[PDB]
């Protein structure tokens, strides 16, 4: 009834490769395509709701998760690993930041904390790396809008736009042609839906696509009135109807 | 025996039109014995100013602690901390010693670099925030300072008027307290210039 | 506080006043001191309100977990869990609890747990500051195997006197009836019981 | 391959080979049985007399837990003792907190969870015993049998060890021929017969019969060993049936 | 401090004064004693101000994480249970006295919590040094099925009773209204019955009145660069 | 073969090879005999020397005034187990004012040995013990194996060539059990039993070690010229 | 090839121990089914008592976790009971800490997170079980949530688990394609149980006696299992129309 | 038990080498080249980014050059995530020293501390070493301008000019050829960029590929300024030196 795995399960091979990180990246490659695009007045993150059965209620499975009111996340790879990272990411935003400074962390620092958790699974005793790549989109007052990718190694890079998982190579080429520094949020959503259609085989609608934005402040979603400084969450998950409306103008 | 009144001293902060002022006396004592006439109680971390009254070992300790924390903040955030955020950091840090507190009366003063808004705040020894529009007082002559500030203060004073008001609030309060005085310093803070003035006062 | 539990033919009845005081100020005049740890196992609380609430919440947790594994616990089992908490933490608790419950096998049972953390199984029990004034009355008037209506009158008359003499007791008389039929709540107002 | 070298490793089948290897140690051991009767349970065991130097009636195999539960096991005897020691701690803490003596189904799961825990890690070995146990609680008589995997079920009759197939066949007849039930004194006699019949598998060495029982009428719901005249009456009944 | 809470037809309402004191001196003339926990759960605080503030912020933080985890609106009983278990743990050393109220899927709720960890259920409650002044008003005027307009009036009256008659309580009245099926409305400075009157004189000094020994410019910037 | 690297691994036929290898260390150890009557219990041990300059390794250890054992195998493991017995005997006396039952002492040794066979990192004990004692139910002899198996016996032997002594005792069973109130005759039967396990070497004065416990006899060890009487 | 013995990645990005735990799931050779009514959630499971010496009343793979939550397990019983005891403990602790009954979906998530830990941490093996949680949740209504050895979980309109899950799944899929609703439009739970049994009979192609089935029913504020005589009444009604 | 799966990260080979350290160094040899050059009036840090994509947001990106305090910076070669763990430790050691002594930490003391942490992972704990090599560029009032390097073994050494990462053999030959002791910062900037331009595996050296920094005692009134170059500023210095 002992944990005797106090030694690294990820080690350097003779060629200098960290095998378990490479294999975790292979697991991410098999995962469903997700993407992120940064506009001037917002960020969009999107993915396919690959339903394991038609009897399953795919609404209950959230691939796109709120981390803070102004930060959202999506993934490609192993869903369970993602779910626990979201739980830890939400908590670390409070313990290592909000309870100290009285405000939510900026995107880059929350990303840094998630990255740290993933790095530790790559060096600590008796654990495998996380088998996910995250795309984290967010906004804060002093950095503005931003989009980050986080890999199983713990490495993170800021992107203007990117894709991860199944059809990422084709999708990244598609985004390179379409992206410019003068995109509005609606233009980015339109490009996101076009890019995502290429990697999807079957049905393509609001029920089989999950899409969220980091945009304007939503005081209607706040739940209370009477504090001028709290203007509401910038994160908003688009509804099944809101996606279908934009698919008619596609 | 009462730690907050062994060493003595005072801090007062005031808001004006597009400016804040923070001021302190220079005395450090061992009860009746005056020891130092150069013990400044106002520190700064970038453009945020922190005055601290109370037990002098904790004044020094907390300065060193907030220098530490604001330096790391700056390296990670890639920007200087703002007064509103620093206020929350002071509160957090004091309350984490809830049942073995630092015997201090901190006062934050500064101008938010983005909004340009003047900001002052005061705390008790366990971190309860008092965010005031007008003024904050602290120290062994806090009652005297409350009396001076409450009558002398008026809103929207220009920097060079505010200097006169805060200086006269400090000087006259200090002269009615045995454990305050021995010199004084006044900082006048604007969005991108800060003037520091040493006041002539009675040395008893 | 005035509290009592009384066994009778069909089962058991718990009774209590509704006054909570901070010194001479009545902090709450409509307190519910009859509290549910299981479907048909209840308790009356006296002493520190913080302590008795903390205990009762832990007991409810233990009996809920007992029921998931081993089925419905006996009233004796509930009294034992109360005792274990009270006895082992006697230095840090001020709790005087009466435990009352209905089995179909055992019928009505009453257990009293005073300050020390001892257990005593009794036909009826009284406790709280106001109980001192009704030891004489309750001893003279209690009979075994009373009807429901007789037991309600016995409790109503008893707590009426406890309330009359004790300043710490007052408000409404709450009661909870535990039988095979189920769980019945009763309430009796000052204008009813004061004129008895 | 290599899936059988470490405990808690799933083979490609979905099997834990180390647990299946522990079963082989159980199958190698002496025969033990349990019989559920009208108001109680009877336990019996085969004790191989390795030598004349063994003191008769001294090397007692059946163990009591609390005052109302009997335990018997086949396989590695020390592993069985370790499990009963745990069972006694579980029964003690249950009684300490809840006052009432531990119910048999409740007790069964305590052993079950503990044995199952020894299939979760490579740092421990599975138990090399199948344990037959039971007794009388507030809801009546209960007989259980617990395997190295942690698996257990309730039984009308139970048998384990080298002579289990022989015993199981005999128990199945009793179930068919007595649907209304078996009395406690009948079950003692039948238990003796079944151990004697099951001894054909261990026929090289002679043996010593040991029986115990819990019964609501015959023992007041407490575990007791069958001794003296009642033991000899059962041995005589068993000796008559084989001839 | 005068804090109060009461229920009305399809909601619950909280009230509080705005004075913070140190012994006999007024530390803060405008402070918020109605703390935030969830969008539709609020907490009136009395006793030690730092403690009441810290405990609500902590439970509010944990309530937010719980809400995210379970994908549900937080319940008032969860805040209640978390607050009382924390306060009980510290044996009254966290000197916070709280009135918790809110709306959730179960309905509208009103509770009080004491520093040692005891809780009460009520249709109208009050805490702090002005509780007796407030409770006198609530006992005289509270009835069943109050309208929102009557409830705000009664709550603000209960707080006012404390403001005038209790030295501990003063300045302004804050209110928070939590109604079923609606956004909670937080009404800071709902009443302002204690504005300071205009002063007789202006004490603004002639410039150069104060004697100065030295002057200097403070370098607040990073690196003056070449 | 592949399943003997540690104690935590069963073989495919349900065997624990590390336990069986510990059992083998006992067979390499020097012979010791145990036997009893209704009044007394006797240990007889053939001690082994390294060479002619060396002393003869002690085989018998006292646990209490009414109990003790002889060892065969790793002597440091016997020291650990005997020390554990001493403590359990001592605990029984201090707390309950009660001499520890010999049957209960066996149960404690069994359980101590068992823990080392089920957990990783540890090894089985590499020693066999013969425990004799006189308690409230008379004379007792136990045989401890480091598998955990403890067995109450009239007589036995363990160590190299122990099968010769064990067969003799199996024949003599009806005679030596009746040797009541006569310690010298019971020792004689033990010395005659251990002689059946000798080859080439014979029982000399610093070779032989005898111990006895009984009705009005504390556990006492005889070495040197004290055992010359029985040669 | 030690990447197949512990929970670390193979070169393909696979966890073989997780995949082999899924195979252990079908070791019992028992098929389960869960469906939702208007006011209820019904779960049925095959009951096989091969030995005549077994006490059939003690042979069960349905567990009462809390008053509101029921759980059926597909897999070996020791792992099933490991999972059951933990879920009971978690449900009780939840109620104590947060002051309301643990929802079915939250428990499912909690057990799934525990399952995820066994796929990431080497010293713990996965449990070889699939856990199907059922309740009538006070917020979400009739609920079915299922957890597996990977740590995956999701809500269901209906579901099936076991060796012949695909046959049962397609049978249920075809019914809901006709009705075009997420549930069995039926008032009484008795008729929802009759539906569940009928559609298992059709899917598996086998008839059932009272002792061949095991039934669990979730209603508002309680989950309970049916006796053999309650099931017999159900089987009589099916045969009579 | 668990022993079966233990790689044994902290053992000697028969030749007296630490396997995992050697293999970590092999990992580092594939990372983007970083160069440090120390002059009389300042230090230059130049480094080549590895993942050329047009969609990478370069102005908010930091994979190579990190700030430890106001006086000390590092250039990274290896696993970025590993480096960030060590960087945050080094940032804390500097502030601990400042809190204790009320003086900025001397460069060598900070370097030794980090190097000691790396060493620990090679001698105890059974964990893999950090796959990181640092170039430390710093200033203090004892030794003035200092360059150091540390590697996964925990060994550190001081340099006038040095490279880490890819093509260090080629890079060190070129620096050894053109470096002189009386050199100045502007000359060192040019040397650093010319060296990367020749050793790079890419077709051409551009601004979007580089991270660049200087530490100068050429701030206003004898203070020390750390300059992390913005993308546009790297583009300007590339045109100035005549590479693009
Ligand atoms: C009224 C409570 S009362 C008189 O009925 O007990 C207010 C409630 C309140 C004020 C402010 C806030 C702000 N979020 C929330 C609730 N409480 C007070 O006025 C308390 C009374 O003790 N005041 C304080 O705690 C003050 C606050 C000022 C410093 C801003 N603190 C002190 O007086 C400290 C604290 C102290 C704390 C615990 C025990 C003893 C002393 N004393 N000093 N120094
Ligand atoms: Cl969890
Ligand atoms: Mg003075
Ligand atoms: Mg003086
Ligand atoms: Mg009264
Ligand atoms: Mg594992």
């Amino acid at each position: 009834m002992t944990d005797r795995y106090s030694f690294s399960l990820t080690t350097f091979s003779p060629s200098g490769k960290l095998g378990q990180i490479d294999y975790a990246l292979t697991a991410v490659k098999q995962g469903v395509t997700s993407l992120g695009i940064k506009a001037t007045n917002g960020v969009v993150i999107a993915t396919e709701k690959k339903s394991s059965s038609p009897l399953a209620m795919s609404e209950t499975l959230s691939k796109v998760s709120l981390l803070t009111p102004d930060i959202g996340a999506v993934y490609s790879g192993m869903g369970p690993d993602y779910r626990v990272l979201v739980d830890k990411s939400r908590k670390v935003a409070h313990t290592s930041y909000k309870r100290i400074y009285g405000e939510y962390p900026p995107t880059k620092l929350l990303v840094s904390e998630v990255a740290k958790i993933m790095q530790e699974a790559t060096q600590s005793g008796g654990v495998r790396p996380f088998g996910v790549s995250l795309l984290i989109a967010g906004h804060d007052e002093f950095n503005g809008f931003s989009l980050y990718q986080v890999d199983p190694s713990g490495s993170y890079f800021p992107w203007k736009a990117t894709a991860i998982g199944k059809g990422s190579v084709a999708a990244k080429t598609f985004l390179e042609k379409r992206w410019n520094d003068e995109l509005e949020l609606e233009d980015a959503i339109h490009i996101a839906l076009l890019t995502l259609k290429e990697s999807v085989e079957g049905e393509f609608n609001g029920d089989t696509i999950e899409l969220a934005i980091i945009g304007d402040e939503n005081p209607d979603l706040l739940g209370y009135t009477g504090i001028p400084t709290d203007k509401g969450p910038r994160f908003r998950k688009l509804t099944s109807q809101e996606i279908n409306d934009r698919l008619e103008a596609l | 025996s009462d730690p907050s009144s062994i060493n003595g001293g005072i801090v007062v902060a005031m808001t004006g039109k597009d400016c804040v002022a923070i001021a302190c006396d220079l005395r450090l004592g061992s009860q009746s014995l005056g020891v130092s006439n150069k013990f400044e109680k106002i520190f700064h971390y970038g453009h945020v100013f922190l005055g601290i009254t109370g037990l002098a070992t904790d004044v020094t300790t907390l300065n060193e602690m907030f220098r530490y924390k604001t330096n790391l903040y700056k390296l990670k955030e890639e920007r200087a901390i703002e007064p509103e955020t620093f206020t929350q950091l002071v509160s957090s840090s004091l309350y984490e010693r809830r049942f073995g507190p630092y015997f201090v009366g901190p006062v934050v003063a500064g101008i938010n670099s983005k909004s340009g808004k003047p900001f002052i705040a005061g705390f008790d020894l366990i971190g309860c925030i008092d965010e005031a529009k007008d003024f904050i007082v602290s120290g062994t002559a806090s009652d005297q300072l409350f009396g001076m500030c409450e009558s002398l203060y008026e809103p929207n004073l220009e920097p060079e008027d505010l200097f006169e008001t805060i200086s006269q609030a400090l000087l006259n309060a200090a002269d009615r307290d045995a454990l305050s005085g021995w010199g004084a310093v006044v900082y006048i803070i604007k969005k991108d210039e800060v003037v520091k003035r040493y006041l002539k006062m009675r040395q008893d | 506080t005035s509290i009592m539990a009384v066994t009778f033919k069909d089962g058991v009845i718990l009774g209590a006043d509704s006054r909570t005081t901070t010194g001479a100020y009545i902090a709450n005049r409509v307190t519910d001191k009859l509290t549910r740890v299981h479907d048909k196992i209840w308790c009356c609380r006296s002493g520190s309100a913080a302590d008795t609430q903390a205990i009762a919440d832990i007991v409810q947790y233990h009996l809920e977990l007992y029921t998931s594994q081993y089925g419905t616990p006996s009233t004796e089992t509930a009294a034992s869990v109360f005792k274990e908490l009270c006895y082992e933490n006697k230095d840090n608790l001020t709790a005087g609890i009466i435990v009352a419950g209905y089995d179909d096998k055992n019928k009505g049972e009453v257990y009293t747990i005073p300050l020390g953390g001892s257990v005593h199984k009794l036909p009826y029990a009284i406790a709280g500051s106001g109980s001192t004034f009704i030891y004489g009355y309750c001893d003279k008037n209690f009979r075994e195997n009373m009807s429901k209506e007789e037991t309600v009158d016995f409790i109503k008359h008893s707590l009426s006197q406890a309330i009359k003499w004790d300043g710490s007791s007052g408000g409404v008389i709450r009661m909870v009836v535990l039988t095979a039929a189920g769980v019945e709540r009763l309430i009796f107002y000052p204008d009813e019981y004061e004129q008895l | 391959t290599g899936y059988d070298l470490s405990n808690s490793v799933f083979s490609p089948d979905g099997r834990n080979f180390q647990v299946e290897y522990a079963v082989k140690a159980v199958e190698n051991g002496t025969t033990s049985i349990g019989i559920k009767c009208n108001d109680g349970v009877v336990f019996a065991v085969e004790k191989l007399i390795t030598s004349k130097l063994l003191v008769p009636q001294k090397n007692v195999k059946i163990q009591v837990v609390d005052r109302h539960i009997g335990c018997v096991y086949s396989g590695l005897i020390p592993d069985g003792r370790h499990l009963v020691n745990r069972g006694r701690e579980e029964a003690a803490s249950f009684k300490k907190l809840y006052k009432t003596p531990i119910p048999i189904p409740a007790f069964a799961d305590r052993l079950g969870q503990y044995v199952q825990a020894h299939t979760l890690y490579n740092s421990v070995r599975p138990f090399g015993v199948s344990t037959i146990f039971g007794g009388v609680d507030k809801n009546g008589a209960h007989l259980y049998m617990l395997e190295p995997s942690g698996s257990y079920w309730g039984y009308k009759g139970a048998a384990t060890g080298k002579g289990r197939q022989s015993a199981k066949a005999e128990l199945e007849k009793l179930v068919d021929h007595h649907p209304e039930g078996l009395s406690a004194r009948e079950a003692v006699k039948q238990a003796a017969k079944i151990i004697y019949l099951a001894h054909e598998d261990n026929k090289e060495k002679d043996f010593e019969l040991e029986i115990s029982w819990c019964s609501l009428s015959e023992t007041n719901g407490l575990h007791k060993f069958v001794k003296g005249d009642l033991l000899q009456e059962a041995i005589d009944f068993a000796q008559k049936e084989i001839n | 401090t005068t804090i109060a809470g009461l229920v009305f037809q399809d909601g619950v309402i909280l009230g509080a004064d705005t004075r913070a004191t140190n012994d006999s001196v007024v530390a803060d003339k405008s402070c918020e004693k109605i703390h935030f926990i969830a969008p539709k759960i609020y907490c009136c605080g009395a006793g030690v101000a730092a403690d009441a503030e810290a405990v609500t912020q902590l439970i509010g933080s944990n309530i937010e994480l719980h809400s995210l985890y379970t994908s549900r609106e937080p319940r008032v009983v969860s805040a209640l249970q978390m607050l009382k278990q924390h306060l009980f743990k510290y044996q009254g050393h966290i000197g916070a006295y709280l009135i918790v109220a809110g709306v959730d899927p179960t309905g509208s709720h009103l509770f009080s919590i004491h520093a040692h960890g005891s809780t009460d259920v009520g249709y109208y409650l009050s805490l702090g040094s002005g509780s007796l002044a407030a409770m006198a008003v609530l006992e005289s005027h509270w009835k069943q099925d109050l309208t929102k307009e009557e409830a705000i009036k009664l709550a603000s009256d209960a707080i006012q009773a404390g403001i005038w008659n209790d030295l501990g309580s003063g300045s302004n009245v804050d209110v928070c209204v939590m109604e079923i099926g609606k956004d909670a409305e937080y009404l800071r400075n709902y009443l302002t019955p204690n504005v300071r009157e205009e002063k007789q004189k202006s004490y603004k000094f002639p410039r150069g009145t104060t004697a100065v020994l030295k002057e200097s410019i403070v370098n607040i910037c990073d690196i003056q660069e070449e | 073969n592949n399943y003997d690297g540690d104690t935590v691994t069963f073989s495919p036929t349900g065997r624990l090879f590390q336990v069986e290898y510990a059992l083998e260390a006992i067979k390499q150890g020097s012979v010791t005999v145990g036997l009893r009557s209704n009044t007394h219990a006797v240990l007889v041990a053939l001690k082994r020397n390294a060479d002619e300059l060396s002393s003869y390794q002690k085989k018998i250890i006292k646990c209490d005034e009414h109990m003790g054992l002889s060892l065969a195998g790793l002597a440091p493991d016997a020291r650990v187990l005997s020390n554990y017995l001493r403590q359990q005997c001592n605990y029984s006396s201090l707390v309950f004012n009660r001499k520890l039952a010999v049957e209960r002492a066996g149960h404690l040794l069994c359980d101590k040995a068992q823990k080392n066979t089920q957990s990783y990192g540890g090894r089985p004990y590499g020693v066999g013990l013969l425990i004799i004692g006189y308690d409230k139910s008379g004379a007792h002899l136990l045989e401890f194996q480091p598998s955990g198996n403890v067995t109450e016996l009239y007589g036995t032997a363990i160590g190299a060539r122990s099968q010769g002594a064990k067969t003799y005792l199996e024949r003599t069973l009806d005679t030596f059990i009746k040797i009541d109130g006569n310690p010298d005759e019971l020792i004689k039967a033990g010395v005659e039993a251990i002689s059946q396990s000798l080859r080439d070497e014979s029982l000399t004065v610093d070779n032989l070690s005898i111990a006895i416990v009984g009705k009005d006899t504390p556990f006492t060890i005889y070495d040197g010229e004290a055992v010359a009487k029985y040669i | 090839g030690y990447d197949r013995h512990i929970t670390i990645f193979s070169p393909e990005g696979r966890l073989y121990q997780v995949e082999y735990a899924f195979k252990a799931t079908n070791q019992t050779n028992i098929n389960s089914l869960a469906v939702r009514g208007k006011d209820c959630t019904v779960v049925i499971s095959q009951k096989k008592v091969p030995d005549k010496l077994l006490d059939p009343t003690t042979v069960s793979y349905i567990f009462c976790i809390s008053r509101t939550i029921g759980m059926v397990v597909n897999g070996p019983i020791p792992d099933a009971r490991n999972a059951a005891l933990r879920a009971k403990a978690e449900a009780a602790e939840f109620r104590y800490k947060y002051g309301y009954d643990m929802p079915c979906d939250v428990l499912a998530k909690r057990m799934a997170n525990l399952s995820q830990i066994y796929t990431q941490r080497a010293y713990m093996r996965p449990l070889g079980v699939i856990l199907t949680f059922v309740s009538v949740d006070e917020e979400l209504g009739p609920s079915i949530y299922k957890t597996d050895p990977a740590g995956y979980y999701v809500g269901y309109k209906a579901t099936a688990t076991g060796p012949k899950q695909q046959e049962i799944t397609t049978n249920l899929e075809n019914h809901f394609k006709k009705s075009k609703i997420d549930h069995i439009n039926e008032e009484s739970w008795e008729k929802v149980v009759e539906f569940a049994i009928t559609h298992m009979i059709d899917a598996l192609g086998t008839e059932f006696s009272k002792n061949d089935l095991e039934v669990g029913v979730a209603t508002k504020d309680k989950f309970f299992t049916l006796s053999a005589e309650n099931i017999e009444e159900r089987l009589v009604a099916i045969a009579e129309q | 038990g668990s022993r079966r799966y233990d790689s044994r990260t902290t053992i000697f080979s028969p030749e007296g080498r630490l396997y995992q350290v050697e293999y970590a160094l092999e990992s580092i040899s594939h990372a983007g080249t970083a160069i440090g050059i120390m002059a009389s009036d300042g230090i230059v840090l130049a480094a080549e980014r590895k993942v050329t994509s047009t969609l990478l947001e370069q102005d908010t990106s930091t994979e190579k050059l990190y700030k430890l305090n106001d006086k000390i910076a590092v250039a990274v070669a290896g696993l970025t995530a590993d480096a960030e763990i060590l960087i945050n430790t080094a940032r804390i050691h500097a502030q601990n020293y400042l809190k204790t002594y009320n003086e900025d930490i001397p460069v060598e003391i900070l370097v030794r501390r980090l190097s000691d942490i790396k060493q620990g992972y090679t001698q105890h704990g059974g964990l893999r070493p950090f796959g990181v090599s640092f170039i430390y560029a710093g200033y203090d009032d004892r030794y003035g301008y200092q360059l150091y390097t540390s590697n996964p073994s925990g060994n550190y050494t001081g340099w006038k000019a040095i490279s880490v990462g890819a093509n260090t053999s080629a890079a060190q030959t070129l620096l050894q050829m053109d470096y002189k002791d009386d050199m100045k910062v502007d000359d060192a900037i040019e040397l650093a960029l010319k060296t990367l331009s020749k050793t790079t595996d890419s077709s051409a050296l551009t601004y979007d590929r580089l991270e660049f920094a200087t530490i100068r005692k050429g701030a206003n009134d004898g203070e020390v300024y750390q300059k992390i170059f913005k993308p546009q500023e790297i583009k300007d210095i590339l045109v100035k030196t005549g590479i693009t």
